[PDB]
C-alpha cells in the first residue's frame, strides 16, 4: 500500500487527507520561500477545477519552507495525482477510495 | 590550474598557523621559518613555471603523479594535524623529513629549470619576483541576461516548425514504387539549432496517415540494452513485459512484431554510430510496403556512419541568418548605444561561420568580452580568427565547435577554473541548488582566504555570479527574480568531463568500479549508479546505497555526503553511525534527509567540523551532550526536526554565522545568545510566551551587530499576545545591511515606521517583507512601504480592519515583483492608473462597497489599461458581506472584462470564499455573514 515515484515512497492513507483539507482553507493563504502562495488552481478535468498543495517526504502537513512534492485533486476525491519537481518532472496517477 | 590552485591556499594557511600556533615553540618556529620561506619561493616559482604546461615538466608533473601532489597532501595531512594532534603528540620529526624533500625540490627548481631551459628564477626571485564580513560585492548577475535567454528560446521556435523541405524529402507524397521501399533519413545539427523540437512536428502531424508511431530518446548512454527495451515498449503497441531479452535475438524479437508491418519509429538524441545498422539488420532489407525511419544526432561523423547508404539523405538546420543573428549578440554587449567598433563587430560575426552563427557559440564568445562593463580592444581576432578549421559541412563535428568552447575555458581568471571543474560529480541535467554548492566549496577550500578575517560564504557567492555571467552555467530563476539553482549545458559537460579525467581530478564510477591504483591515484570519488586510505572526498547519490563499504576503513577523509540517501534507520545495509570516531578530519557531514534515530555520542570528538546540515529528520529529539568542542563550524540547520536544545551547550559555539531552527525554554535566549557575535542568519521558533522571555530575546539581539536575516514563528494555537512585536519595535535598531524580515506573529505597522526614523542609514537592503497577522493598514502605511528602494516581495494580510479604502500610488512601488495585499471585507482597492511597472503577480480583494457612488454601479477596480508587465496568473477574491448573489456574479464578470484587452493574455482565476455556489437562486435575499 504505497505510491512510488522518482526517489521516495509515500503511504497511501495520508495523501487522502491532503487532498481534502486543501478545499477547506482559503485560496492563496500560505506563502512559500520559492514558487509562490498555495493552494493554486489548476487545469480543468471533466468540469469543475483542481487545486495543488505541497506535501513533505514523510507525509506530514506543510506549513512553510521548501518542498519538492505536490498533490493535485478535484472536489470528489476521484481524480488525484502526485507531482515531483526534483531533477525532472514525473507524474503518477492515484487510485480512488472505495 | 590544479597544481597551482592546491598549493596557493597552503601559504596563507601555514602563515596563519605561525600566527596562531607555531609562535609558541621557538625551536619549531625556526624550523617552520625555513618551511615558510621555501613555500613562499616554491609556490611562486610554480606560478612562474605555470606559463609552461604541466606535461612538459617531466621531472615535476610525474612527481605530482608520484610525490609532490601526495606531498601537498601529506603536508596537509600534518598541517591539519599541527593544530591539535601534533600539539598533543609532538610530531616534530615529521617536519624534518618533509623539509628535506622540499630542500631537494628547492635543489630541483635550481636544477630542473636550469636543465629544461627555463629562466633560473631561484636566485632571480631576489631580483625579479621580490573583521568585516563583507569584503567586497564583486558582481551581481547582469540584468540583461534574463531577457537574452528569453529571446533565444523564443527564437528557436520560429526557426523550428519549418519542415516544408523536410516533408518534401520524406517521399510521403503519393503512391510510387520508390515510396514502397524503405527510406531511412537522418537529420544532424549542432548543439542548439533546435532540430529536436522540430522532429516532433512531423510525428504529430502524420499520425493519421500512418498505422503506428514511436518516439523515444536515447541520451548519453552508449549501450544497446536500454534502447532495445525502450524500443519494444512502443513498436506499434505495448507488447506486455519483455525486460529479459538479449541483443542477438533482437533480430527475431522485432521480427515477431514487424515482419510485414508498416513501421514508423523515430530515434532521437543519440551519440552512437553503429546503432543504425543494428536496427536496420533487425529491420531486414528494403521492403515493398513503404516505411520511414527518422533519426537525429548532434555529431555528423556519428551520423555519417548512421547515414551512408543509397537513397538515404542528410538534412541539417541552416545557420540563424546574418541579420537575425545580430539580435542574440548585440543585446549582450551594447544595450543602449554604440557606433565605435563595427568592422571588428562585423568580422567577429563572420568568425562564427565555422558554426555558421549557431546560438551556443555566439553566447560563449560574446559574454567573454564583457563581465561587468565594456572592454579594451579585443585582440581575439589574432588567435581564433578564421584559421580554426571550417565546420560548415565537415568540421562541424567534435573538431571545431569543441575548440571554441575550449578557448573560453582558458580565459577564465585563475581560481574559477578549479571551481567549475568540480561540477562533474553531478549527473546529466541535474538540479544544482545555489546554497548547497557554495557551502561545499568552502569545506574543501577552493576560496582563497583573502583580507584575513572575512566570511568565506560571501567570497564564494562572488565566484558563482561570475560563472553565471559569461556562459558556463545557466540560471534557473524563481519568484521575485533570483537565481536559486543552476544548470550545465550538454556540450559543456563533455568539455568538463574530458578535462577532468585527463588530470585525474575526480573519478566517476559508472556502477561497476574503476581499476585505479598506485599510479592511478584515487583522490576524490563521486558515486552514481584495501589501499583506499588516501581518499579525501566521497559522495553518494540515492541510487547506489547497496554498494558501499563500512565507515571504519577511513583515516584522512574530509567530505562525506549522504543527502537524500537511505542511511536512516531502515533497509538492510547496517548503516548505523557507530564507528564515526576514527574520522578526525571531516569538514562536511551532510545528513540532509535520512531518518536518523539518534546522533552518536562520539560526534563531538571530531573538533574540526565546519558545516553540519540536518535538513529534515522528524524523529530527532535531542542533541548529544558533547557539542561544546565545535569551535570551527559555520553552518547548523535544524529545520523539520523537533529538538530541544540542552542547557549550557550553545554558549561556547562561538563560530556560527547561520542558525536555522531552535526553541526557547527559560534563559537560553539570553544567557547564550548575545555571545555569538558572528551570527548573520537566524531562524527561531517560539513555543510559549511571557514577558520574562521576550525581554531576554530583545536584549541579546541588540548585541548582534552583524545580522541580516530574521525569521520568527509561533507554535502554540493561541496567539492572543501582542508582546513580542511591540517590544522589538521600541528598542532594537536594524543594522546597515538588513535584508530579510519574515514574521507570523501579530504585528503592527507603527513599529515598522519606528525603525525607519531611527536608523542613521535608512532601510536600503530590505528586499522582502512577509506579515500574516497585521491588524491595521492605513493610507499613511502604504506610502511609507512604497518608498523603499529595494523591496522585491511583499505579502500582508489584515484582521480587525477599520478603514474604507486603499490606493496604490503611481509614484511609489518601483521594484516589486509580487504583491499580496489581501485586506478583508472593507477596504475597496482602487489602483492608480499606470502603476506597478514591474509587477509579475498580484492578489486583490473587493467587497460590497455601497455608499461610494450614488447610483447602482457595477463593481469597478482599476485594471483597464494597467499592469503592463503581468506574466503569470492574476488572482482576485470576492467578498459578499451580506449582499445579493446577482451583485456578486456581476462582480465576477466585471473584473474579467477589464483584463481581456491586456496585450499579454495572462491567466485569470477567481474564488468566492463564502461559497456562494449553491442551487444558484438569484433572489437569495442575502447570503450569509462575514463568517
Amino acid at each position: 500500500g504505497y505510491i512510488t515515484l522518482g526517489m521516495g515512497s509515500i503511504h497511501k492513507n495520508d495523501i487522502y487527507r491532503v487532498a481534502e483539507h486543501m478545499w477547506t482553507i482559503d485560496a492563496y493563504s500560505v506563502p512559500s520561500n520559492n514558487h509562490g502562495s498555495y493552494p493554486i488552481f489548476g487545469e480543468e478535468i471533466n468540469g469543475s477545477v483542481t487545486r495543488i498543495f505541497p506535501i513533505v517526504y514523510n507525509g506530514d502537513d506543510w506549513r512553510s519552507g521548501d518542498f519538492y512534492y505536490s498533490v493535485e485533486s478535484t472536489e470528489d476525491l476521484s481524480y488525484i495525482k502526485l507531482r515531483y519537481n526534483g531533477a525532472r518532472y514525473e507524474t503518477c496517477m492515484v487510485s480512488s477510495p472505495e | 590550474d590544479i597544481v597551482t590552485g592546491a598549493i596557493s591556499n597552503l601559504i596563507p594557511k601555514l602563515g596563519e598557523l605561525l600566527t596562531e600556533e607555531f609562535k609558541l615553540h621557538k625551536g619549531v618556529k625556526k624550523n617552520i621559518e625555513d618551511l615558510g620561506k621555501e613555500l613562499e619561493s616554491m609556490n611562486a616559482a610554480l606560478i612562474k613555471i605555470g606559463e609552461v604546461p604541466r606535461e612538459q615538466l617531466d621531472s615535476q608533473d610525474k612527481l605530482w603523479a608520484d610525490e609532490v601532489r601526495e606531498l601537498s597532501y601529506v603536508i596537509e595531512d600534518v598541517v591539519d594535524k599541527f593544530l591539535v594532534q601534533v600539539d598533543g603528540i609532538k610530531s616534530d620529526d615529521n617536519n624534518n623529513e618533509f623539509e628535506g624533500l622540499m630542500k631537494r625540490t628547492t635543489e630541483l627548481l635550481k636544477k630542473v629549470k636550469h636543465k629544461h631551459g627555463i629562466a633560473h628564477a631561484i636566485k632571480d626571485i631576489q631580483e625579479q619576483l621580490q573583521f568585516v564580513p563583507h569584503p567586497t560585492r564583486t558582481i551581481a548577475i547582469d540584468p540583461c541576461l534574463r531577457a537574452l535567454y528569453a529571446e533565444a528560446t523564443e527564437l528557436v521556435g520560429i526557426y523550428g516548425k519549418r519542415d516544408q523541405g523536410l516533408m518534401r524529402l520524406l517521399s510521403m507524397e503519393g503512391d510510387d514504387a520508390s515510396n514502397k521501399r524503405l527510406k531511412k533519413v537522418s537529420i544532424v545539427g549542432f548543439g542548439g539549432l533546435g532540430k529536436t523540437t522540430l522532429a516532433r512536428a512531423v510525428y504529430e502531424k502524420i499520425k493519421g496517415d500512418f498505422d503506428c508511431r514511436a518516439f523515444v530518446p536515447v541520451g548519453q548512454n552508449p549501450d544497446m540494452k536500454k534502447v532495445l527495451r525502450d524500443i519494444l515498449i512502443d513498436l506499434g503497441n505495448p507488447h506486455s513485459d519483455l525486460a529479459m531479452l538479449d541483443a542477438n535475438q533482437l533480430i527475431k524479437k522485432l521480427h515477431e512484431f514487424l515482419e510485414n508491418k508498416r513501421y514508423l519509429v523515430i530515434i532521437d538524441d543519440i551519440w552512437d554510430e553503429k546503432l543504425w545498422e543494428g536496427i536496420n539488420f533487425a529491420f531486414s532489407n528494403r521492403n515493398n510496403l513503404g516505411s520511414r525511419l527518422i533519426t537525429t544526432t548532434r555529431i555528423v561523423s556519428v551520423s555519417n556512419s548512421c547515414c551512408s547508404s543509397d537513397g538515404d539523405s542528410v538534412y541539417q538546420m541552416e545557420p540563424l541568418s546574418v541579420d537575425d543573428s545580430r539580435m542574440l549578440f548585440y543585446k549582450r554587449i551594447f544595450p543602449d548605444e554604440n557606433a565605435c567598433i563595427n568592422e571588428f563587430e562585423q568580422v567577429s560575426r563572420d568568425i562564427l561561420k565555422k558554426c555558421g552563427g549557431v546560438p551556443l557559440a555566439i553566447i560563449t564568445i560574446a559574454s567573454a568580452l564583457a563581465g561587468d562593463q565594456k572592454m579594451k580592444p579585443k585582440c581575439e581576432w589574432d588567435i581564433l580568427l578564421r584559421s580554426l578549421g571550417s565546420g560548415l559541412t565537415e568540421d562541424n563535428s567534435l573538431e571545431e565547435m569543441r575548440r571554441i568552447l575550449s578557448f573560453s575555458y582558458s580565459n577564465l581568471p585563475s581560481n574559477l577554473k578549479t571551481c567549475l571543474l568540480y561540477l562533474c560529480v553531478y549527473p546529466e541535467d541535474s538540479m544544482i541548488s545555489r546554497d548547497k554548492l557554495i557551502w561545499k566549496w568552502v569545506a574543501e577550500g577552493f576560496v582563497h582566504h583573502e583580507n584575513q578575517g572575512n566570511s568565506l560564504y560571501l567570497l564564494g557567492l562572488n565566484y558563482f555570479n561570475q560563472l553565471i555571467n559569461r556562459s558556463m552555467i545557466q540560471p534557473i530563476y524563481n519568484y521575485s527574480g533570483e537565481a536559486y539553482a543552476c544548470r550545465v549545458h550538454d556540450m559543456v559537460l563533455d568539455l568538463i568531463c574530458n578535462l577532468s579525467n585527463e588530470a585525474k581530478f575526480v573519478n566517476l564510477l559508472d556502477g561497476t568500479g574503476n581499476s585505479m591504483s598506485s599510479q592511478s591515484n584515487c583522490r576524490r570519488l563521486s558515486l552514481q549508479k584495501k589501499s583506499m586510505s588516501r581518499v579525501r572526498s566521497i559522495t553518494i547519490f540515492p541510487s547506489a546505497i547497496e554498494v558501499m563499504p563500512s565507515l571504519s576503513r577511513f583515516d584522512v577523509l574530509r567530505v562525506l555526503d549522504l543527502s537524500r540517501c537511505n542511511l536512516g534507520e531502515n533497509s538492510s545495509m547496517q548503516l548505523n553511525l557507530k564507528g564515526v570516531g576514527h574520522l578526525t578530519h571531516l569538514r562536511y557531514l551532510g545528513l540532509e534527509g535520512t531518518n536518523i534515530s539518534k546522533l552518536p555520542a562520539e560526534i563531538g570528538k571530531l573538533q574540526f567540523l565546519e558545516v553540519l546540515d540536518l535538513e529534515n529528520n522528524h524523529n530527532l529529539k535531542e542533541l548529544p551532550s558533547t557539542v561544546c568542542n565545535f569551535r570551527r563550524l559555520i553552518y547548523l540547520n535544524l529545520v523539520g526536526c523537533q529538538v530541544v536544545p540542552p542547557v549550557g551547550v550553545l554558549q561556547n559555539l562561538t563560530s556560527i554565522e547561520v542558525l536555522s531552527g531552535i526553541l526557547v525554554s527559560l534563559n537560553i535566549i539570553a544567557q547564550e545568545l548575545g555571545n555569538l557575535k558572528r551570527l548573520r542568519e537566524l531562524n527561531i521558533l517560539f513555543n510559549d510566551g511571557s514577558l520574562d522571555l521576550y525581554e531576554g530575546f530583545v536584549k541579546s539581539l541588540c548585541n548582534l551587530h552583524h545580522i541580516e536575516s530574521l525569521i520568527i514563528g509561533c507554535n502554540s494555537r493561541e496567539t492572543s499576545s501582542f508582546e513580542l512585536m511591540d517590544l522589538l519595535g521600541e528598542r532594537w535598531v536594524p543594522p546597515v545591511h538588513f535584508r530579510e524580515f519574515v514574521s507570523s506573529m501579530p504585528s503592527q505597522l507603527s513599529a515598522l515606521r519606528g525603525w525607519i526614523k531611527r536608523d542613521p542609514s535608512h532601510l536600503s537592503n530590505l528586499s522582502e517583507l512577509i506579515l500574516t497577522s497585521v491588524k491595521e493598514v492605513q493610507q499613511d502605511d502604504v506610502v511609507i512601504i512604497g518608498a523603499l528602494s529595494s523591496l522585491r516581495r511583499l505579502c500582508i494580510k489584515s484582521t480587525y480592519q477599520t478603514q474604507r479604502l486603499l490606493v496604490i500610488p503611481a509614484d511609489g512601488f518601483r521594484c516589486i515583483v509580487g504583491f499580496h495585499l489581501d485586506c478583508g471585507s472593507a477596504t475597496q482597492i482602487l489602483f492608480e492608473p499606470g502603476a506597478l511597472p514591474r509587477a509579475e503577480s498580484v492578489v486583490i480583494s473587493l467587497g460590497v462597497r455601497v455608499a461610494k457612488e450614488d447610483g447602482n454601479r457595477g463593481f469597478d477596480l482599476g485594471l483597464q489599461g494597467n499592469l503592463l508587465s503581468l506574466r503569470r496568473d492574476v488572482f482576485v477574491s470576492i467578498y459578499c458581506g451580506g449582499a445579493r448573489v446577482g451583485e456578486a456574479k456581476e462582480a465576477e464578470a466585471a473584473v474579467r472584462r477589464a483584463l481581456d484587452a491586456h496585450p499579454s493574455h495572462p491567466p485569470i482565476y477567481f474564488e468566492m470564499r463564502p461559497h456562494i455556489a449553491k442551487g444558484a437562486h438569484d433572489d437569495d435575499l442575502c447570503e450569509e455573514r462575514r463568517r
